[PDB]
RNA sequence: ACGGAAACCUUGAUUCUAACGCUACUUCUAAAUAAGCGUUA
C-alpha cells in the first residue's frame, strides 16, 4: 500500500524575509546581513532545513505532553513524522521537506522592483544618551512566492496514521502562519502565507478529497 | 579604443583610487555610504547579465548611468570652510561615464561591473570608511 | 627575483604566521572565517588551473587579487580600545600581493596556491582559530 | 647529528607510540582515519622514490610536511570537557617535523617512510583503532 | 667413442557476488534611521 503524496503550495511572503546566510555571495561593497541565495541565479532561497526546523520546533509546543530538551525527546507523533536519530522505528521519517525557489519574478518585475533583496534601515537608539546606532538588514521583497513542496510516505506503518498526520501537517502550516519563517520576526519579519495549498497523490493509490478540502477550505 | 580590458581594469582602479582627494590627516573624503546605491545597482546589473540578454537589459544601463552623474552633482563633504564632492572625483579619476558609454553587450558589462568591484575593493583597502 | 620558489615558500608561511598580530592574552586575531572565501577562491582556481591553459584564467586571477585587497580592508577586529586588520596584517607579511603579481603562467599560479595553502596550514598548526 | 638513522628509528617509534597520550578508558585518542591522508601521502612518496631522482620529489615533500601541519593543527578531540590534539601530540612526541626537514636524499626520504611505517606498526599494535 | 641421446612442470580457472557515508539539527537571539537649535539679529 505504499504511496506517496505531495503536499504543493505557495509560500507568499506578507513582509520581508531574512532568513540569513553568509558573505559566499554578498557584494563586495555591501555592509549588509546577506540572506541565503541561490548560487548560480542569485536570487532569494527558502531553505527546507529552515521550515522543517521552525515547524518542527512550532509543533513541539502543541504535540509533546512533555517538554523536551532535545529533538531527540521528541514524541512519537512528531518523530515518526520529522525523524529521530536515537529511535530505530522513526530514524527516517515520513515528512521529506524541499528548498523553496523565486516562482513570480517575472511578476515582481511588472510590478516595478529593480531587485528580489532590498535592504532595510534600522537603528537603535540608545534610552540614557539618545544616540543611534544604525544596521543595514538585508530581505527578500514582500510580494515574492516561493514553491513549496513536501512530500509524506505512506506505508504500512501508515495503518491507522495517515488521518493524524495529515491533521499534524496542517497545524504545523497554520502554526507557520501564525508564527514568523527565521529571522528578526519579532520586529516584523518573515510573515508567510500558504497559498493554494493542496495534496496531490505522486505516487501509489490513495484518495486525497477529504484531505484536499480541509486544506482548500480549513487552511 | 576602449579605457577598460580584461589586462588593466584592477590597475586602472589601483591608480584610479591613489589619487582621491584627500583630508589634511590623510583620510579619504569617500565613503562607502556615499556609493552604496551604485555599488549595488551594478552588482544586480552584473546579476541580471547572466541570465537575460543585453537588448533586454538597456534600460538598466541608463539608469546606472543617471544614477552615477545624480550621486556625483549630490554628494558634498564640507571641511574646513573647503567643500568637496568624493563621488564626482571617484567619477571623473575612475572615468566612469566614459566606461559607460563603452558598453555595447554581455562582455563590456561584466568588464565594467568588475572594474567597479575592483575600485570599492581597493578603495576599501587603503582605509576607505563605510 | 621571485619570492615565491618551490624551496622557500613553505618557510616563508613559517616566517610569515609566527609574525602575526596577537593580543594581549596570547591568541591570533585572525579567523579561519575572514580568509574562508579567499581559500575558497584559491583552492578553486588551483583545481581548475589543470584542466585548462592560462591564457584564460586571467579574469580568475584579477578577481582573485581584487578579493584579496577588498578582505584586507574589510575585515576590521576592535579590540581593547584599538582597530586592527588581521587579513591585511597577513597579506602584507606574507607578500600575497608582491606574489600574485608574479603570476604569469601555469606553475606560478600553482605555487601560489601552494604558498597559501601552506599559510593556512602553519596557522592553524599555530593554534589559529576558526 | 641525525634523529633517524638505520639502527633506531624503529625503537623512536616504539617509544613515541608508548608516549601517545590516552583516554580515561585507557583508549588512544589518535585514530588512524585522522592520519589516513598522510600515510596516503607517505606510501606514494615512498613508491615515487624508486625511480624518480629527488629533484622532483621537493615539492612532494613540502606538500607533505605542510599537511603533516595541518592535520597538527586541525584534528582536535574534546572529551571530560578537555580537548586535545592527537595529531600534534603524535607529530611531537615522535619528532616528526624537524625530521622531515633532514630529508635531503632519496635515503632519508626512505627513512622517514619507514619509520612511518613503524609508527602506524606500533600504534595498531597499542590497540590503536581505525 | 661422456649412465649417455631426445623431453616446457605444461594445459583450463574474473579475487568475484551483496551493501545509499546515512539518521537528528531554524544562521538564531535584543535593537524607532534617530538625537542636539545655542548665540546674534
Amino acid at each position: 500500500t505504499f504511496a506517496k503524496i505531495k503536499f504543493s503550495a505557495q509560500i507568499r511572503l506578507e513582509t520581508g524575509l531574512h532568513i540569513g546566510g553568509s558573505d559566499a555571495f554578498a557584494a563586495i561593497g555591501a555592509i549588509d546581513s546577506p540572506v541565503i541565495k541561490d548560487p548560480i541565479t542569485n536570487l532569494p532561497i527558502i531553505p527546507g532545513s529552515s521550515l522543517k526546523g521552525k515547524m518542527r520546533t512550532l509543533l513541539a509546543k502543541v504535540y509533546n505532553e512533555k517538554v523536551a530538551e532535545k529533538p531527540s525527546d521528541d514524541s512519537d507523533i512528531l518523530s515518526r513524522l520529522f525523524g529521530n536519530s536515537k529511535d530505530k522505528r522513526f530514524k527516517m521519517g515520513r515528512l521529506i521537506f524541499r528548498d523553496a525557489f523565486l516562482s513570480n519574478a517575472d511578476e515582481l518585475d511588472s510590478l516595478g522592483v529593480r531587485s528580489y533583496t532590498e535592504v532595510k534601515f534600522e537603528n537603535t537608539i540608545d534610552r540614557i544618551t539618545a544616540e543611534a546606532n544604525p544596521r543595514q538588514i538585508e530581505r527578500a521583497i514582500r510580494n515574492s512566492t516561493f514553491d513549496f513542496e513536501l512530500i509524506y510516505e505512506i506505508t504500512d506503518e501508515n495503518e491507522n496514521q495517515v488521518e493524524e498526520d495529515f491533521k499534524v501537517i496542517r497545524d504545523g502550516l497554520k502554526l507557520l502562519e501564525l508564527d514568523y519563517l527565521g529571522g528578526s520576526g519579532s520586529r516584523g519579519y518573515g510573515k508567510v502565507a500558504f497559498e493554494n495549498l493542496k495534496a496531490t497523490t505522486v505516487f501509489g493509490n490513495y484518495d486525497v478529497k477529504t484531505l484536499n478540502e480541509l486544506l482548500t477550505a480549513e487552511v | 579604443m576602449a579605457i577598460l580590458t580584461d589586462e588593466n581594469y584592477v590597475d586602472k582602479a589601483e591608480r584610479a583610487i591613489s589619487l582621491l582627494e584627500k583630508d589634511n590627516k590623510g583620510n579619504y573624503l569617500l565613503t562607502t555610504s556615499q556609493i552604496r546605491k551604485l555599488l549595488s545597482l551594478c552588482s544586480s546589473l552584473y546579476d541580471r547579465s547572466k541570465e537575460r540578454k543585453f537588448d533586454e537589459l538597456i534600460n538598466d544601463v541608463s539608469y546606472l548611468r543617471v544614477q552615477f552623474v545624480y550621486q556625483s552633482g549630490r554628494n558634498s563633504v564640507r571641511v574646513n570652510r573647503q567643500t568637496f564632492f568624493p563621488v564626482k572625483d571617484l567619477v571623473e579619476k575612475g572615468q566612469i561615464l566614459e566606461a559607460l558609454k563603452e558598453i555595447k553587450d554581455r562582455e563590456t558589462l561584466q568588464r565594467f561591473c568588475r572594474y567597479m568591484e575592483a575600485l570599492v575593493a581597493y578603495f576599501k583597502f587603503y582605509g576607505g570608511k563605510d
